[PDB]
């Protein structure tokens, strides 16, 4: 069972490569259609490329799950079209063989994509939208999305952007006398916290009052807490963390007491997601292929389409779901993925 | 004639119960968002039947197109796979003729998105957004806690006060952060106040006065700075979509003439992709008849999505309103001539 | 009338399927072609039929040339196909399939096209049937509306495509039956099918092609009697 | 060995298909299954390979019945299937064809499988062509390594569909050939097709179904001297 097995394995293999490829090019060209009402004549179709161009090894990660069932379907779909998937079982190969011998291929480029999509997908995504917002409006004390707004005493504080690392983008430091006078205004490129002070760099503080200072270095003022979960509502969603940042994160909030169930949802849907592809496409293999009667290779596609957004419905719905009523988060994804698993039991089993 | 009304119907039946399943799920997607909304924050319980009542036609513009689209394409790819097409052609019908007969109710779907995307959006989002403005300028919490920080949308300006009043129209403690709309006047305004005290009108928006406060026009780190010693200010604040209004021609606004363009460009939109979708319907070779629907709705998306984009850019690009749009019409009307005249050009080369 | 197919060739992807056939088939006559699946006949017979473009050779109609327009004014110059497959209104009646092509007849009125749908309906014996819809008709009754139809066109020609395909030994005397009602109409008639025996007890001139040039022509004697056939298709073994 | 098929019947949607069929076929004999269309002489066939889930029904396999279990369950119990259309492992070779399935035998060894592989290869004159992949081989080709796969299953039933559909009056002498081979080899043969003359010459105990129910067996004189179906089915004017 070397022959076979190796034949659909290559099938598939390559059947999941061309859709990935495909997918991430109608991706990227809707992605540069959709980035064509920012310019601001500063950057504009050429930034667009670079932006792109850098978050395509990001895409393709977001799209391994979808193009490995499409994938699949597109292999087990052209082998049946020519009548060897009815003569290959009709010889005496159960349809179980068939879908290990699928399985496999997709277990390779699941757990090789994982950690493609991880070590790739977060330094070239993290250029890619810092180059994208300097470009297009960074260094500017205001920041598109969310920038933190905070006040200590007689001191008001503006942040770009948060990043998990511990690091502060765009600190803006107003300072007023009393009377209000505007004794210093400030502002900092970056800021490190190191244990009991923060120390900020790129710094340029401006007043005329009886010059135009720039230190980049440290400056060390805040006895304010800026509180973890003040900075965790600016904090970037997780889907650009890594896999070990979401362990990191996930156990750094809960030392501080703060709440981490989001993190551990995403962290789940990262590292259980070969799991989950391999019960989605299970169960589509189970039901698209099951009956013996010959199908069109448009009509399984099409339906497995229809499968995978069904059940991306499914878990979009229910993870929202699963954390505001307080469960784990490991059933989370384990409940849907375990009744695609059983369902495709039970129809392997109805043949 | 039992032709033009046989294919009619066939088309017209086909689009129908296309466009019914998409309107369902489109309608029930919207209706996840808003009843969503309305368990977050208990937003409108019992009208949001209502609200998406107001939003029916805002989806059924563009879905009725693309139900014609797949309409086409389903209805033919019917009649070519039982090779119903073949005789018909085989008799004397020659594709034009077919291209008209499809074309008429292309005609009629052309009139129903026509009226329904000049009279019943603008009505229905303006319904729409009279009840969200009264429900929300009193649910939506716009007004401040007090709190503090306070930010409208982009993150330009940035409100912030320590108390309200009764009439829910005083204030104190009041710090302002704004910037005008670009490259002029780059600098970022800031207010800082004793006592405001905040004036609503009843047709909406806002209106503050501060007492004893201050101004300037300065970058934190320039060092060209501006102070100005007032005792009373008096600000007016914007609003707490607003292009759908009514139709009032292309005038002075660039923006009611790039929506005009829009709104009257949508039922053009119907006459394009009728165009494509009659020669995109060849799948004779009885092997797929699903397999055009995805590139059919994808291609689709190309068309609306970048006719979005040139239109967004048709405002601050100055595009003049002569080219744009037509410039897009213009592509897929030569995507849709290409494929109806690629066979006629072979016949007619060889002569 | 005299339809003519001279010098066809077809270049396949190196392969030259059919090479310099040329053949004549004129009004009244039954005429066949067959020989080996890799020959000229299957490519061949489409050249004709218009669904494959020729690369090479000319087809013309009565000194008309026909060749390289699309299908449908081969139609108007006379030439009509039946292919083998459901070609049935599934949605129409049978006065429908039948009127609904009748329409299209430049030369007719409505007593014209009322007196055609009548005479065709009571022609072929399928008036009973005048309302019952395609999908809901048989086999034979669906054949038969279909050849009903094909005369709706008015045709100076007619291409048969595999008319004894599938077909039980009892409704091939009725094939026999409908193809001499065409041949009685002065209308010609082209039979491409597997099943030879019946093809050539019907076939005045049948032409044979193989590995992509004619190597045959005759009534079903000559072609019997011919021993490149016998050798590369009937086999010296066949009847 | 015998496989028994104790009155098969199926339903579709108010038309019963077939009604009360009951066949039996035995090891080294060539059984044939033929009448109209619109009987249950098409769905039978499909009945006994598994592709159509009997409704009820028997089928039992030497004492072994096999109605409730999968394709593949049938084809462990014996039941081997050679459908018409293309069924070759296009991207791999012919010796890939066989051996790729001659994996999969319990009962082999790998010296085994190499002794079996080309005893498959030289026995059916497709030596030549290990090179070749599915793909790239001609009709006679395709359908000799597919016999040769279904023998490699080691069945002790084949299941034919259509075999002397589309192959010229040359192949069919041979097509009768590898199919005394099979009955040379002790398996039982189900043959289904249209032509009845050709099956009828080389079925021992043909079948005939019609309107659902049985209606006539026996060799082939039995059947050219019957009479409902000369009514029915062969038209009086047979041979």
């Amino acid at each position: 069972m070397v022959k076979l097995d190796r034949y659909i394995g290559v099938t598939v293999f390559v059947a999941i490569l061309a859709v990935l490829g495909v997918i991430l090019g109608l991706a990227l060209l809707f992605a540069f259609i959709d980035e064509l009402n920012d310019i601001s004549a500063s950057y504009g179709i050429g930034d667009a490329l670079r932006f792109i161009f850098l978050t395509a090894p990001r895409r393709a990660y977001d799209m391994l799950p979808m193009a490995a069932l499409i994938g699949c379907l597109v292999g087990l779909g052209t082998l049946a079209s020519n009548s060897e998937l009815t003569i290959m079982r009709a010889a005496g190969v159960s349809l179980s063989r068939i879908v290990w011998a699928v399985m496999k291929p997709m277990l390779v480029l699941m757990l090789a994509g994982i950690l493609v999509g991880e070590y790739v997908a977060p330094w070239t995504e993290n250029i890619a939208q810092s180059g994208r917002a300097l470009a297009q409006g960074g260094g500017d004390s205001q920041s598109s999305k969310r920038g933190l707004w905070h006040r200590q005493g007689r001191e008001y504080i503006h942040i770009n952007a948060v990043q998990p690392n511990g690091v502060l983008y765009g600190v803006t430091r107003y300072r007023f006398d009393e009377q209000r006078g505007l004794e210093s205004a400030s502002f900092a490129k970056r800021a490190r916290f190191e244990t009991d002070h923060w120390q900020l760099e790129e710094v340029t503080t401006t007043l005329l009052h009886p010059r135009s200072e720039v230190v980049k270095l440290p400056t060390e003022r805040w006895d304010a807490q800026l509180s973890p979960q003040l900075l965790n509502t600016v904090v970037m969603e997780p889907e650009a963390l890594s896999i070990s940042g979401l362990w990191q994160y996930i156990h750094y909030l809960a030392d501080q007491g703060l709440n981490n169930n989001r993190y551990w949802l995403a962290f789940w849907t990262k590292v259980l997601q070969p799991l989950v592809t391999a019960a989605l496409v299970l169960m589509a293999i189970s039901f698209i292929f099951g009956p013996l009667r010959s199908v069109t290779l448009g009509q399984r596609i099409f339906t497995g389409v229809l499968v995978g957004f069904v059940f991306r419905i499914a878990q979009d719905l229910l993870g929202p779901s699963s954390l505001v009523f307080d469960f784990p988060p490991l059933l989370a994804v384990v409940i849907p993925a375990s009744i695609c698993a059983l369902a495709g039991v039970w129809l392997l089993r109805r043949a | 004639m039992i032709v033009f009304r046989y294919l009619s119907r066939e088309v017209l039946v086909t689009m129908s119960a296309v466009s019914a399943v998409l309107l369902v799920i489109i309608m029930s997607g919207r209706f996840i968002k808003y009843l969503a909304q309305a368990a977050q924050g208990l937003l409108d319980p019992g009208s949001l039947f209502l609200i998406m009542a107001f939003r029916i036609p805002g989806f059924l513009q563009l879905i009725l197109p693309l139900g014609l689209f797949l309409g086409i394409l389903l209805a033919y790819g019917r009649l070519y796979l039982e090779s119903e097409m073949t005789v018909l052609s085989a008799t004397g019908m020659s594709q034009k003729r077919l291209l008209g007969y499809t074309m008429a109710p292309a005609l009629l779907v052309a009139i129903l998105v026509a009226w329904l995307s000049l009279f019943l959006a603008p009505q229905g989002i303006n319904q729409f957004a009279l009840l969200l403005n009264k429900q929300d300028t009193l649910t939506e919490f716009d007004t401040l806690v007090p709190g503090r920080f306070q930010a409208m949308r982009d993150g330009t300006r940035v409100t912030y006060t320590e108390e309200l009043s009764k009439d829910r129209g005083e204030l104190a403690g009041i710090f302002i952060s704004q910037k005008d709309l670009s490259n002029q006047e780059r600098g970022i305004s800031i207010l800082v106040a004793e006592k405001g005290t905040q004036n609503i009108q009843a047709d909406g928006s806002r209106y503050l006065i501060l007492h004893n406060g201050y101004r300037y026009d300065g970058n934190p780190g320039q060092a060209n700075y501006r102070a100005i010693q007032y005792d009373t200010y008096g600000v007016m604040l914007p609003k707490p979509d607003a292009v759908p209004t009514a139709d009032l021609f292309g005038s002075d606004n660039p923006r009611y003439q790039a929506e005009l363009q829009w709104r009257l460009s949508t039922p053009l939109l119907v006459f394009v992709v009728t165009l494509l979708a009659v020669p995109l319907s060849r799948v004779n070779p009885r092997q797929g008849r699903f397999l055009k629907l995805l590139p059919a709705i994808l291609l689709y998306m190309g068309y609306l999505a970048l006719l979005i984009a040139v239109r967004g850019q048709l405002d601050k690009g100055k595009i003049p309103m002569a080219i744009g749009l037509w410039w897009v019409h213009g592509l897929f009307l030569a995507i849709g001539l290409l494929l109806f005249y690629w066979e006629p050009l072979r016949l007619k080369l060889a002569s | 009338a005299t339809l003519k197919a001279q010098h066809l060739a077809k270049s396949y992807k190196g392969r030259q399927v059919v090479r310099d056939v040329s053949m004549s088939i004129d009004s009244g006559q039954i005429v066949g072609l067959l020989g080996p699946n890799g020959a000229g006949k299957t490519t061949c017979f489409y050249m004709i039929v218009g669904l494959v473009q020729a690369d090479q050779g000319v087809v013309r109609i009565d000194e008309q040339n026909v060749t390289h327009l699309p299908m449908h004014g081969r139609a108007r110059a006379g030439i009509g196909y039946l292919p083998q497959e459901a070609s049935i209104f599934r949605k129409l009646s049978v006065s429908d399939n039948i009127m609904a092509i009748l329409e299209t007849r430049s030369d007719l009125d409505r007593n014209g096209r009322k007196e055609a749908l009548e005479g065709l309906l009571q022609e072929f014996h399928i008036h009973h049937i005048r309302d019952n819809l395609g999908m809901s008709l048989s086999g034979g009754e669906r054949r038969r509306v279909e050849i009903a139809r094909a005369l709706a066109s008015a045709p100076k020609f007619i291409l048969l495509d595999e008319p004894f395909a599938g077909v039980d030994p009892i409704s091939v005397g009725d094939i026999k039956q409908i193809i001499h009602h065409l041949k009685a109409k002065g209308i010609g008639i082209l039979i491409t099918d597997h099943n030879v025996r019946e093809t050539l007890d019907i076939c005045e001139t049948a032409y044979i092609v193989n590995d992509g040039q004619l190597i045959a022509e005759g009534d079903a004697e000559s072609i019997l009697a011919n021993d490149l056939v016998k050798e590369v298709y009937l086999g010296h073994e066949f009847r």
